[PDB]
C-alpha cells in the first residue's frame, strides 16, 4: 500500500542502488531472479506470476554503470525499461547533466516514473541517490527534482546524497559542482541526508579493522541506513516512523534540511563477542564524533533536532532511559528554541546481514538522523573551494560552453552565503 | 441499558483500545471469535454495554477504528482478539499525518471523517439507550491528536447530551517522544477543555516507573503498559456491568469529580500491583489497598499530587468487602493528610463498590484523582510551546495546511488561562 | 582562561559543612540550610558569573526550581559556561539532581577549590544579577 | 497488642538479627517458610508481637535490614530462613562506609536513611498498638554505628513515646577488631545516651571466653557467639510473648533498671550454659541458676562486676518453678553479697517468671544487670580516643567527610561526663 | 555489583597482571575462552553467551609483552580493545613515559577505562599494577593517575608497585624513575602497595627449596597477595574488608600510604606435611621480618597498622589469640598514637592454587599488610642514590631531551625530604 519508489543516478547511486537492493532481496527473501519461495511490497510491485520487480529507476548517462547491472547477478531482477542509459555523460560538468546532455533523456525517466508511479494505491514519495561531485549527479539531479516536484505538487522527497570531502577529493570541479546543484535542488527538496566518503573509510579502519575498505563497503554501510530509515515501512513495529514524519521531525526551518546519518553499531566478528551491546551502549556510540559519516564536529554545534530509530531486540523503557542520560550530556548541546529534541522509532526487526559482509550479526542496531549547525562549517568551507577557483574563473569556460551563463555562478555563491548567514541566525539563542 | 461507544484514534489508541478490549473479553467470557464460553449469568446481564449481539450466539465489540495509515490497524487485525472485530468498523486512510495536529484536524483527517461519523451514527442507533462515549489517543501526535479532537467535536454537536470520555496519553516531562509533541498537545487541549466531559491524564513516563519500581519489572515491554490502563478503564465501567453495594456509573463520577466545567482532568490510579515475589508476603485487604492508592508512586500521570491539593477523588473498589472498611478509610486519609484536600468541599471523597472482582484478584481498587498538581504538567507544555513559538521553529508545516499564527496564538492564551485557573483554586479559601 | 583542581586526599584544607554553607549564603546572599539545595544550580550559575564576567546566560536560570527537569536545564547552563571557560572536570550531573547529600558535597568543595584558584577579589550586588 | 520492630543495620547487626529471627521462629513454631507448624495454642496467642500476619496464613518479621553494602544482605537472603523476611524490607546501599562512622551518619548512611525511615513508619502504621524498637548493631564500625546512630535519632523524632532498646557490640579490652573503633565507638556513645531508653552492652571478648571456658567448646565460631545473644534476646521479651505468675515487660524493666536517665547501659547474663558432657552431672535448679547468674565469667561485657556496685538487677525465669523459691535465692544474693550492691537503692533485685521455658530446656534465666564497673569499658574507649585524637591520627577521614574537631570534642567530653556521673553514684552513700 | 577495574602498566604490570588473571580464572571455574561450565562478576563481565571478559585494561608502550598476550593462551579472554599498545617505548625515561610517548595513548587509556566504568553499577574503583624504574610503569602510570583522579573524584584507587632493591638493580636510572614518580603520583594515589624482588627471591630459596627462581614465580606469589586482598570481594566470608576500608585503616595522615605485604605459609610439597600450620603458626610467620616482601627491618622500626586478611578454615577465637600473644611480643612494637592496631579480616574460601605452581595445597593463609616506620629507611636509602648521581647530572641531558626542567627535579626531591621528615616526625612518641 504504502509504496516507497527509488531512484539511482549517476555512477554513485547506482553502485549504492546496487548494495541497496541486494540487501532488500535478502531482507524480503526475494531471489536474483525475481522468485520467492505484503511487507516487500512498499519496495516491490508483483507480476502474475511469482516474479518481485523493484519500485526502482536506475539512470545514467554513460553505458558503462547500468550495463554491469545489465550483465550482473541481479540482470532478471530489473525490467529492462527501467535501466535508462544515454551515449555520453555529463564529463563532471553540471551544465552537461542540466542541460546540453540530460534534457535528452529527461522526458523518458519521468515518462517511466509516471508508469511506476500509476502501478501505486498510496505512494509515500521518493527516495533518489546520488553525488553532488558529478555532472549527472549534480546536473541532472537537479533537472530531475525539478519535474517531480511540478509533475508532483506535495510528496515527500528524500534525497541520500555523497557530499565531498573536505581533504579526500577526486574530482578538481567537485566544487562547483556541489555549489550549483544544492542551489538549483533548495527549493525542491524536502530532506537531504548527507554521507561522506572519508568518514565511513575511517568507520571501516577503526571500528572494523579493514586496512582498505573499497567503495563496495563504503555503499554496503549505506544500504544499513537505508534499511534501517525505510523498515518502519518494509516491516512491523512497536512504535513506527514513516517518510513524512522526518520531514516534519528533522526540519525546522525550509532552507535548513540537512540532517546528518550515524549508524551504530558496526563491529567485526571477533570483536563482536566479548561486548553485549545494550541500547545505551550504541545510542552512546551514535553520538560519539568519531562514529558519525561526515567529517565535522558537533561537539563545536548545536543540535536541532535527533531522530533514533532502533531495530531488533529493543525494549521502550531502556532507549527512554538511555536518552534521557544523553541529555544530560555537556558533549550534546541543543539549540534554546527546542526543548523536544528526540523522534524515537523502535521496529521489532533485527539488521539482515549481507552473505560476506564486513559487519558481525547483532541483535539491536541504531540509526540516529541528526540535524546539526556544525554543518555551517562544511559549507563554508565549500564556498571559500568554489571563491578561489571562481576568482580566477578557473575552468569556467567549459560550463558557458554547455550554455550556463556566469551570472548563474554569482547567483549560486549568493544563495549558498544567504544559506550560511541563515545557519548561523538559527545558531544564537533567544533573548528574553 | 446504557450502551457505550468506544472510539480508537491512531497507533497508541488503537494498541490500548486492543488491550482494553481483550481485558473486557476475558472479564464477560468472550473469546477471539465473538463466542460465549463463561460460566455465570453475571456475564451476561449488561453485555450490551459494550457488545453488540450479532447473529448465531455471537458478541461484537461497539468499537470504531481509525487511523490515517493502515499498518497498526493491519496489525490489530491480525492480533489475538482481532477477529472479534466488526470488518467494516476499522475506518482507515492511505497517506498518514506525518506527526502534524494540522493534517489530523483539517487535511487527511477531514478526509476521512464523515466515513468514521457514519458509522458512529450507526452505532448509536443500534442503542436503546446510548450513554455516552469513550475515546482513546495520545495527544503527542498527528491523528489520535488532530482527528480525534474532530471526532470529539462532531460527536459532541451531534449528541450534546451524551457524556464525552477520553483516555489521553500525554507527552512526558523528561523526555520528549516527538519533536513537535508541544504542538501537538497545545492543540488537543483547546479542543478537549471545551468538549469533553472529564479526561483521564496518562503518561509513559509514570507508566514505565511504576513496571520497574513497584511492579519489578526489569524489561517492561509496551504491552505491560497496556494493560495498567486496560485495568483502569474497565475499573470505571465496572458498577455500570455488574452488580454492587454503592453502584455508581460514568454520569455520577463526571459530577462528584467535576465541581467547574473546565476543570475535568483527571489522574488515575489502579491497587493493588506487586510483584511474582513480593504478593505472598502481603495480606490484600482494604486499608492496605487505601494505601496504595493514596501516594503519589501510583499515579499514572507525572505530577506529584503532594504538589497541589486534591479537588476531589473518587475511589471505585471492586469485591466482597466491608462497606463500613472503606467508609472508615476514606475518613482516616482525609483526616490525616488534611492539607493535601481543598478545605472548601467537604467530604470530598467519593466512593463506589462492586461485587464483582476482577480475574485472578479476590479484591481491587480504582482511584480517580482530580488534583490542582496537574497545572504542572500545562504548565510544563505551555513553557515548551512558548520557546518554539517565539522563534516560529517547525511553524511552516503548520501553516502549509492551511493554519494561521492566531489559532496558535488563541490556543497557547486558552491553556495559559486554564493554568491560572486551577493555579487560583488550589489557594482559594 | 581558568585553570583546573583535583580533590582526593589531604589534610586542613577541608571546610566543615557549616563554614561552607556560611560561605555561601555570605558571597551570594542567600538562606540555605542544607547543601543539597546547591543541586538546583542556580547558585553554581551565579558563581560562574561572578567569578568570570559575561560568561553565562542569567535570565535562563530559573532561581525558584523545585522540577527535575528545571535543575537539568539549569546544569545544562553551568555546563555551557565550563565549556566556554575551559574546566575540564566533567559534572555528574544525574547525580546532582537527585539532591543526594553526598554528590553534593563532593561538587561544592572541588567548586570552592576552583573558586579560591580564580577570584580576584571584586565585589558585585548579586541581588541585580538574580532579579 | 504490644507489636515490636526489629531493626539491623550492617553487617554484625544482620548476623546477629538473622540468629534472633531462627530462634524466635523456632519457639513460636514458624519454619522457613512462614508457615505456622506449631502444636500449642500459646505460640499464636500472641504472635503479632514479632509478625505480621500476610495473606494465606503466613507470618512475616516485623523486621527492616538495612546495610550500605549489598553482601551480608545476599548471605542472610540465602541462608536457612532467609525466605521467611519481606523482600520490600531489605534496604541496602552500594558502596559501604570504609569502616568511617561519618559516612555511615552523614553521607552514604544519609542517602539510605529516608528510604528506611518510609519502611519504618509503614511498619508502625500496621500496628494497633507500637511497643517500641529493638535495633542490633556494633559501635565499631560503620554502618551499624553511624547509620545505626542516625535511625535511632529520626525514629526516637518521630515516635517519642516508644520505647528505644539497642543490643550493641561494644569493642573488645584486648585486641582491636579495626583501627578507627574508639573513634566509631565514641561517637556512636553520644548518640545513644541522648537517644535510647536501654542499652544492653555485648563484647565478643566476653562471648569466646564464654565459649571456651562454660561451654567447653574448642573452636567455636561466630554462629555460636550470636546464638547467646539470640538467647538474651528472646529472654527478655518472654514474659510480653507468653502467659506468666509475675509479668514482666520492656517498660517495667526499663523503669525498674534505669533510676536516671543516662544510666541505661546493662550487662547481660544467660542460665544455664553446660558442656555436652557436664549437663548430665548437675542438676537445673532455681538455686543453681542464681548461682550462674551472680559471676563474673558469666558477663556478656567484658568488665567484672565485683571492680563496682549494681545499681539495679533485673532476673528473668522461664519454666515452671515456685516463686518462692526464687524470692529466697533473690534476698540470699542481696544477704550474702552486701558490698555488690548499691545501699541506697533498697531491695534493688526485679524478678519476672514467665511460665514457658525455652525449646529443649524445663527452665532458665536471663539477667540484665546495671553495674557501676560498666565505667572501666567507657574510661578505656575515652582514653583510647584521647591517644589518637590527641595527634589527630586518621581524623582527615572524618574531616574529609564534613566533620570538624569541634564534634570530636563534644563527643569526647560528653563521654568523660558520663564516666563522672557513674563513678559518683558507685560512692554514693 | 561491586566491580573492580584492574590496570596493567608497561613490562611488569602486564606480566603480574598475566599471572593474576590465571589464577582468577582457575578460581571461578572460567576457561581460557571465557567459558564457564554473582561472584566472579565483580571482576569479569558477561555477554549475551556465556562468555566472560575480565574488567580490565593492558597498557605498554612497546607491543612485545602485549603481544604476548595477544598469541598467548588466554588469546580469547580479553577483548582486543582492552590490550593497549604504542609503537616505541619510554626507554627507562619517566620524561617519555609522562610526556613524550605517554601523551599520545593517554585519551585512548582513558576513554577505555570510561567504556569499562560504564557497564559498572557499584564500581569499587581501580587496581593499578606497574613498577617504579621504567620509563612507562614511573612515568605514563604518574599520568594516568592525575587524569584519573580529575575524572573520577573520591573512588578509591590502589596501586601494586615493584618497588626497587637495595643492592639488586637492573636499570642504572631506576632511582630518578623511582623519585619522580613517587613525587608526581603521591596526592593522587590513596594507598600503595610495595613490593620487592629482592625479597621474593629469598623466599623462594629459603622457604620453597627453589635454587633459581623465574620472574614468573615472583608473578605467582604476587597473584596470591592480591587473590587475598580482593578475595573479601570476590567471595562470601564470616568478617568482610572491602578496598575503601583498607585506606582508612592502614593510612593514618595523608602522605603516609605505604604499607607493605607479606603472605603466609609459602611452602613446598615435601615440606607443607610433617607441620599442621595453625593460625598461630602462620600468623607468627607474617610477623617475622624473614617472610617479608620489601628488603627491610621491621625490628627496627615502629608498626602504625596492621590489617590481617585470612583464608579458608580459620576459626575468630583463634585468630584473636594469635594476635593477643603477638601483641605481647618484644620485637612488635607499634607507635604510641596508635592502642588499637589491627583490622582483621577472615574469609571462607581457602586459597586456590594453579597447576604447575611452587606452592603447596593449604587448608589456611594469611595476607598482612602493615604500615611501618621501618619504610623511611629504604626511602633515605633511594635519596642518597639520586643525589649521587644529581650532583654529577649524570643522565640529566636525556631527561631535559624530553621536555623535562631541571627544577622540576629538584621539587622531586625536597619534596621526598619532606615525606621524609614526615616519617620521623611521625616515629616519634607523645609528651605528656
Ligand atoms: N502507552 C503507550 N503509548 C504509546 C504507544 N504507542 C505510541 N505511544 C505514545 O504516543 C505518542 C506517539 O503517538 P502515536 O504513535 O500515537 C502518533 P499517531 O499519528 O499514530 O496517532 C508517544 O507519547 C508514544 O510514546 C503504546 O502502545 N502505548
Ligand atoms: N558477635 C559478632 N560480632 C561481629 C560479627 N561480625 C562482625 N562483628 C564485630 O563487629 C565489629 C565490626 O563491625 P561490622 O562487620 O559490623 C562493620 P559494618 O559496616 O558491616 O556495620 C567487630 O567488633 C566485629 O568483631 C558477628 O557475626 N557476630
Ligand atoms: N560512496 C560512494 N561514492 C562514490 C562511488 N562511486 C563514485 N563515488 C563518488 O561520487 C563522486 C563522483 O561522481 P560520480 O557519481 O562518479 O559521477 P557521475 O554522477 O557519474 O557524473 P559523470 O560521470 O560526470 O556523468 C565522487 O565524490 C566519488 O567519490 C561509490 O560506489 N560509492
Ligand atoms: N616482579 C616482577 N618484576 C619485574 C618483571 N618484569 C620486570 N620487572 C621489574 O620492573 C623493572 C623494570 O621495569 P619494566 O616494567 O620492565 O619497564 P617498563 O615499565 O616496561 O618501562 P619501559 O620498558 O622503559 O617503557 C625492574 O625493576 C624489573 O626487575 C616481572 O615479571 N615481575
Ligand atoms: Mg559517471
Ligand atoms: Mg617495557
Amino acid at each position: 500500500m504504502r509504496e516507497c519508489i527509488s531512484i539511482h543516478v549517476g555512477q554513485a547511486g547506482v553502485q549504492i542502488g546496487n548494495a541497496c537492493w541486494e540487501l532488500y532481496c535478502l531482507e524480503h527473501g526475494i531471489q536474483p531472479d525475481g522468485q520467492m519461495p505484503d511487507s516487500f511490497n512498499t519496495f516491490f510491485s508483483e507480476t502474475g506470476a511469482g516474479k518481485h520487480v523493484p519500485r526502482a529507476v536506475f539512470v545514467d548517462l554513460e553505458p558503462t554503470v547500468i550495463d554491469e547491472v545489465r550483465t550482473g547477478t541481479y540482470r532478471q531482477l530489473f525490467h529492462p525499461e527501467q535501466l535508462i542509459t544515454g551515449k555520453e555523460d555529463a564529463a563532471n560538468n553540471y551544465a552537461r547533466g542540466h542541460y546540453t546532455i540530460g534534457k535528452e533523456i529527461i522526458d523518458l525517466v519521468l515518462d517511466r516514473i509516471r508508469k511506476l508511479a500509476d502501478q501505486c494505491t498510496g505512494l509515500q514519495g521518493f527516495l533518489v541517490f546520488h553525488s553532488f561531485g558529478g555532472g549527472t549527479g549534480s546536473g541532472f539531479t537537479s533537472l530531475l527534482m525539478e519535474r517531480l516536484s511540478v509533475d508532483y505538487g506535495k510528496k515527500s522527497k528524500l534525497e541520500f546524497s555523497i557530499y565531498p570531502a573536505p581533504q579526500v577529493s577526486t574530482a578538481v570541479v567537485e566544487p562547483y559542482n556541489s555549489i550549483l546543484t544544492t542551489h538549483t535542488t533548495l527549493e525542491h527538496s524536502d530532506c537531504a541526508f548527507m554521507v561522506d566518503n572519508e568518514a565511513i573509510y575511517d568507520i571501516c579502519r577503526r571500528n572494523l579493522d579493514i586496512e582498505r575498505p573499497t567503495y563496495t563497503n563504503l555503499n554496503r554501510l549505506i544500504s544499513q541506513i537505508v534499511s534501517s530509515i525505510t523498515a518502519s515501512l518494509r516491516f512491523d513495529g512497536a512504535l513506527n516512523v514513516d517518510l513524512t514524519e522526518f520531514q516534519t521531525n528533522l526540519v525546522p526551518y525550509p532552507r535548513i534540511h540537512f540532517p546528518l546519518a550515524t549508524y551504530a553499531p558496526v563491529i567485526s566478528a571477533e570483536k563482536a563477542y566479548h561486548e553485549q551491546l545494550s541500547v545505551a551502549e550504541i545510542t552512546n556510540a551514535c553520538f560519539e564524533p568519531a562514529n558519525q559519516m561526515v567529517k565535522c564536529d558537533p561537539r563545536h554545534g548545536k543540535y536541532m533536532a535527533c531522530c533514533l530509530l532502533y531495530r531488533g531486540d529493543v525494549v521502550p523503557k531502556d532507549v527512554n532511559a538511555a536518552i534521557a542520560t544523553i541529555k544530560t550530556k555537556r558533549s550534546i548541546q541543543f539549540v534554546d528554541w527546542c526543548p523536544t529534541g528526540f523522534k524515537v522509532g523502535i521496529n521489532y526487526q533485527p539488521p539482515t546481514v549481507v552473505p560476506g559482509g564486513d559487519l558481525a550479526k547483532v541483535q539491536r542496531a541504531v540509526c540516529m538522523l541528526s540535524n546539526t549547525t556544525a554543518i555551517a562549517e562544511a559549507w563554508a568551507r565549500l564556498d571559500h573551494k568554489f571563491d578561489l577557483m571562481y576568482a580566477k574563473r578557473a575552468f569556467v569556460h567549459w560550463y558557458v560552453g554547455e550554455g550556463m551563463e556566469e551570472g548563474e555562478f554569482s547567483e549560486a555563491r549568493e544563495d549558498m552565503a544567504a544559506l550560511e548567514k541563515d545557519y548561523e541566525e538559527v545558531g544564537v539563542d533567544s533573548v528574553e | 441499558m446504557r450502551e457505550i461507544v468506544h472510539i480508537q484514534a491512531g497507533q497508541c489508541g488503537n494498541q490500548i483500545g486492543a488491550k482494553f478490549w481483550e481485558v473486557i473479553s476475558d472479564e464477560h467470557g468472550i473469546d477471539p471469535t465473538g463466542s460465549y464460553h463463561g460460566d455465570s449469568d453475571l456475564q451476561l446481564e449488561r453485555i450490551n454495554v459494550y457488545y453488540n449481539e450479532a447473529a448465531g450466539n455471537k458478541y461484537v465489540p461497539r468499537a470504531i477504528l481509525v487511523d490515517l495509515e493502515p499498518g497498526t490497524m493491519d496489525s490489530v487485525r491480525s492480533g489475538p482478539f482481532g477477529q472479534i472485530f466488526r470488518p467494516d468498523n476499522f475506518v482507515f486512510g492511505q497517506s498518514g499525518a506525518g506527526n502534524n495536529w494540522a493534517k489530523g484536524h483539517y487535511t487527511e483527517g477531514a478526509e476521512l471523517v464523515d466515513s468514521v461519523l457514519d458509522v458512529v451514527r450507526k452505532e448509536s442507533e443500534s442503542c436503546d439507550c446510548l450513554q455516552g462515549f469513550q475515546l482513546t489517543h495520545s495527544l503527542g501526535g498527528g491523528t489520535g491528536s488532530g482527528m480525534g479532537t474532530l471526532l470529539i467535536s462532531k460527536i459532541r454537536e451531534e449528541y450534546p447530551d451524551r457524556i464525552m470520555n477520553t483516555f489521553s496519553v500525554v507527552p512526558s516531562p523528561k523526555v520528549s517522544d516527538t519533536v513537535v509533541e508541544p504542538y501537538n498537545a497545545t492543540l488537543s487541549v483547546h479542543q478537549l477543555v471545551e468538549n469533553t466531559d472529564e479526561t483521564y491524564c496518562i503518561d509513559n513516563e509514570a507508566l514505565y516507573d511504576i513496571c520497574f519500581r513497584t511492579l519489578k519489572l526489569t524489561t517492561p515491554t509496551y504491552g505491560d503498559l497496556n494493560h495498567l490502563v486496560s485495568a483502569t478503564m474497565s475499573g470505571v465501567t465496572t458498577c455500570l456491568r455488574f452488580p454492587g453495594q454503592l453502584n455508581a456509573d460514568l454520569r455520577k463520577l463526571a459530577v462528584n469529580m467535576v465541581p467547574f466545567p473546565r476543570l475535568h482532568f483527571f489522574m488515575p490510579g489502579f491497587a493493588p500491583l506487586t510483584s511474582r515475589g513480593s504478593q505472598q508476603y502481603r495480606a490484600l485487604t482494604v486499608p492496605e489497598l487505601t494505601q496504595q492508592m493514596f501516594d503519589a508512586k501510583n499515579m499514572m500521570a507525572a505530577c506529584d499530587p503532594r504538589h497541589g491539593r486534591y479537588l476531589t477523588v473518587a475511589a471505585v473498589f471492586r469485591g466482597r468487602m466491608s462497606m463500613k472498611e472503606v467508609d472508615e478509610q476514606m475518613l482516616n486519609v482525609q483526616n490525616k493528610n488534611s492539607s493535601y484536600f481543598v478545605e472548601w468541599i467537604p467530604n470530598n471523597v467519593k466512593t463506589a463498590v462492586c461485587d464483582i472482582p476482577p480475574r485472578g484478584l479476590k479484591m481491587s481498587a480504582t482511584f480517580i484523582g482530580n488534583s490542582t498538581a496537574i497545572q504542572e504538567l500545562f504548565k510544563r507544555i505551555s513553557e515548551q510551546f512558548t520557546a518554539m513559538f517565539r522563534r516560529k521553529a517547525f511553524l511552516h508545516w503548520y501553516t502549509g495546511e492551511g493554519m494561521d499564527e492566531m489559532e496558535f496564538t488563541e490556543a497557547e492564551s486558552n491553556m495559559n488561562d486554564l493554568v491560572s485557573e486551577y493555579q487560583q483554586y488550589q489557594d482559594a479559601t | 582562561m581558568a585553570v583546573n583542581v583535583y580533590s582526593t586526599s589531604v589534610t586542613s584544607e577541608n571546610l566543615s559543612r557549616h563554614d561552607m554553607l556560611a560561605w555561601v549564603n555570605d558571597s551570594l546572599h542567600l538562606n540555605y540550610t542544607k547543601i543539597e539545595q546547591l543541586c538546583s544550580g542556580a547558585a553554581y550559575c551565579q558563581f560562574m558569573d561572578m567569578l568570570f564576567p559575561g560568561c553565562v546566560h542569567l535570565r535562563k536560570v530559573k532561581f525558584q526550581a523545585k522540577l527535575e527537569h528545571e535543575y537539568i536545564h539549569n546544569f545544562k547552563v553551568l555546563q555551557a559556561a565550563f565549556k566556554k571557560m575551559g574546566v575540564d572536570k566533567i559534572i555528574p550531573v544525574e547525580k546532582l539532581v537527585k539532591g543526594k547529600f553526598q554528590d553534593n558535597f563532593e561538587f561544592i568543595q572541588w567548586f570552592k577549590k576552583f573558586f579560591d584558584a580564580n577570584y580576584d577579589g571584586k565585589d558585585y550586588n548579586p541581588l541585580l544579577a538574580r532579579q
